[PDB]
């Protein structure tokens, strides 16, 4: 909904939705195919770089490196990548952040090295599996070889926001009345918390003030319950 | 060749430099765990720079530098590599060298810590003496000689640096009855028993007798006479007196514990 576009013949929502029906590869061509002007909304756009850009980049890169992990200790391995619609949303995100980088130089780097940007081949292989994952289609072997090898731009250690388990149906429960024994989305996951770190349902545990300037959309969005995040806890800042 | 120790020290220093670099970059990869009053832990960062200042300690190696720059192409080592190519089994020589050095140091430490003996008691050769004396005479500035003017016992005299020569009568071992005489000596026709002194050299003779009665071992007279000769040679300076001034008494000489200090100090 960040489309604060000038009045046009149609709305930005339906236009970004129909952007899915686009060319095969080279998103640098898709951007000129649809539009490139009416996307800027603020000069102080430096909000998703330190928080979201690295996040979405790590997510898509893990989605890449997951392909050679077909023989994983799981029938679906780590994930499916059989929807395409979500991948279409990811493509909309990557093209709009390409426009952002064209406008605001605080774009999303490759996070390791050798940007020679580098998201081009990434988007290319995403679309290559897209034609294999749009609708009523099976997964391809050339894309396997294309994704198997890795460049000097492939980090690791992704968050994987999830909740700790509680499988005490009739089996086992290692707890008492007190003394929990120890064993994030907008980043802010250091080694030991040094802020409010408002605990939440599953993974958030985000800081209460967040030291924000204009990213108030997220904070004002997560004041109430969250997805598997109604369990807003007050876990103390027992840093160790 | 103590330069090997210097090179090992340099290796340890550069490894410590690498470790300090890793540690400071790891500490920079973490913030204030729990301060609640002030992030003073950042000062430890500066302290980490001190460890990086230990890189200047590697610069100290420039003082230890220039350790080896000579010819001698590996000291008679190459036999099969630079020689007969078919002679591949060479490294057995180096293996034996390491084995021997390890055994030597092991047995040395073992004998050094085996001073805590556990044998209660024993219950249910003039040529050798002269040879032992000549072998002990092999140290510099320790010209000794014997003549045996009277008796089958050994009459040995020592003259190290001055006219403070000392005579010690031996019975093929455990040479007792010490007599030091500063500036005259062998009056009459042989060794004498005047034992005249300046109330200090007589004290030195008392100390020597105390050591002889103290350094007496149940057997192995070689180590006994070796310790005796070292204990006597330790008197080559007589110029320093720790634990007090240089004039605590007439003279300050008593190194019974491998170190000279002021006399009358037990």
């Amino acid at each position: 909904p960040h489309f604060l576009n000038t009045p046009d013949k149609s709305p930005g929502d339906r236009l970004a939705e129909i952007c899915a029906k686009i060319t095969d590869v080279d998103i640098d061509k898709v951007m000129i195919n649809l539009k490139t002007e009416e996307f800027v909304l603020d000069m102080n756009t430096l909000q998703a770089l330190q928080q979201l850009l690295q996040w979405v980049g790590d997510f898509v890169l893990y989605l890449l490196v997951s392909l050679p992990n077909q023989g994983s200790p799981l029938r679906p391995g780590h994930s499916f990548l059989r929807d395409g619609t979500s991948l279409g949303m990811l493509r909309e995100l990557m093209v709009v952040i390409r426009i952002w980088g064209l406008l605001k130089p605080s774009c999303l780097p490759v996070y390791t090295a050798t940007s020679d940007d580098s998201m081009s081949l990434l988007f290319r292989l995403l679309t290559k599996l897209w034609i294999c994952c749009r609708d009523e289609g099976a997964a391809s072997p050339a894309s396997d070889g294309l994704v198997s090898r890795l460049q000097p731009k492939q980090p690791l250690r992704l968050r994987f926001g999830r909740a700790p388990t509680l499988p005490s149906s009739t089996s086992t429960l290692q707890l008492d009345g007190l003394t929990r024994a120890p064993g994030l989305h907008l980043g802010a996951y250091p080694t030991e918390e040094c802020k409010a770190c408002t605990r939440c349902g599953c993974v958030t545990m985000l800081k209460s003030p967040n030291k924000t300037t204009a990213v108030t959309q997220w904070e004002q969005r997560w004041i109430k319950n969250c997805l598997c995040g109604g369990l807003w806890r007050r876990v103390p800042l027992s840093c160790s | 060749g103590v330069n090997l120790e210097a090179f090992s020290q340099a290796i340890s220093a550069i490894q410590a430099l690498r470790s300090s670099v890793s540690r400071v970059f790891d500490c920079l990869k973490d913030g204030m765990r729990n301060k609640e009053t002030l992030e003073g832990r950042e000062k430890a960062f500066i302290a980490n720079f001190q460890d990086n200042l230990h890189s200047v300690n590697r610069d100290l190696n420039e003082l230890e530098r220039l350790s080896n720059l000579v010819g001698k192409p590996s000291e008679n080592h190459p036999l099969h590599n630079s020689g007969l190519l078919s002679l591949d089994p060479y490294s057995q020589l180096l293996q034996a060298y390491k084995w021997s050095n390890k055994l030597q140091y092991h047995a040395g430490l073992a004998s050094g810590l085996l001073n805590q003996q556990s044998l209660k008691r024993s219950a249910n050769p003039q040529y050798v003496d002269d040879v032992i004396s000549r072998i002990d005479r092999m140290f510099p500035e320790m010209s000794i000689h014997l003549s045996r003017p009277n008796g089958t016992s050994a009459m040995l005299l020592v003259t190290l640096g001055k006219v403070l020569k000392v005579i010690v009568v031996m019975r093929s071992l455990f040479i007792d009855r010490t007599i030091v005489k500063g500036y005259n000596t062998e009056d009459g026709k042989l060794d004498i028993w005047s034992k005249s002194s300046y109330q200090v050299f007589q004290k030195v003779t008392d100390h020597a007798t105390t050591a002889l009665l103290h350094y007496q071992l149940p057997q192995m007279p070689d180590v006994v006479v070796r310790s005796f000769m070292t204990w006597l040679r330790s008197y080559i300076k007589l110029f320093q007196a720790p634990c007090q001034r240089c004039g605590k008494f007439l003279q300050d000489g008593l190194p019974p514990t491998w170190r000279d200090f002021r006399t009358l100090e037990a």
